[PDB]
């Protein structure tokens, strides 16, 4: 799609929609304006006594 | 402004370093990490249009023309 006014590719942005599996909120993850909490996964592997 | 590369400052006055020019990812405001140094110009998924030009594999053989000399939409590359 031709862009109007445009000069410099990193005058423009796009990006696909996906959302198969949620996502990890991560440091290296930008977060969407949605933010809030879409699910919760369970820690595997907990911790318990034993001798 | 004062900098540790001391390369290339560009006129947003961040030293384009040797790399940095050559890096792909153009950093300031001037199209000038992409000038004037050796760089391998197609890397494994990108695509050798005929006149030397470099251009993302996938645009080959899409029905819809991209780089300069046409190359990665000629019938003769499909
Ligand atoms: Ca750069
Ligand atoms: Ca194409």
């Amino acid at each position: 799609t031709k862009m109007n006014g445009c000069t410099k590719a990193r005058q423009c942005i796009a990006y696909k929609l996906d959302q198969t599996k949620w996502v990890f909120n991560s440091p290296d993850l930008i977060r969407h304006t949605d933010h809030s909490v879409q699910g919760k996964l369970h820690i595997p592997f907990r911790l318990t006594p034993t001798v | 402004a004062k900098c540790e590369p001391s390369q290339f400052q560009c006129t947003n006055g961040r030293c384009i370093t040797l790399l940095w020019k050559c890096d792909g990812d153009e950093d300031c405001v001037d199209g000038s990490d992409e000038k004037n140094c050796v760089k391998k110009t197609c890397a494994e998924s990108d695509f050798v249009c005929n006149n030397g030009q470099c251009v993302p594999s996938r645009w080959k053989c899409d029905g819809d023309p991209d780089c300069e000399d046409g190359s990665d939409e000629s019938p003769e590359q499909c």
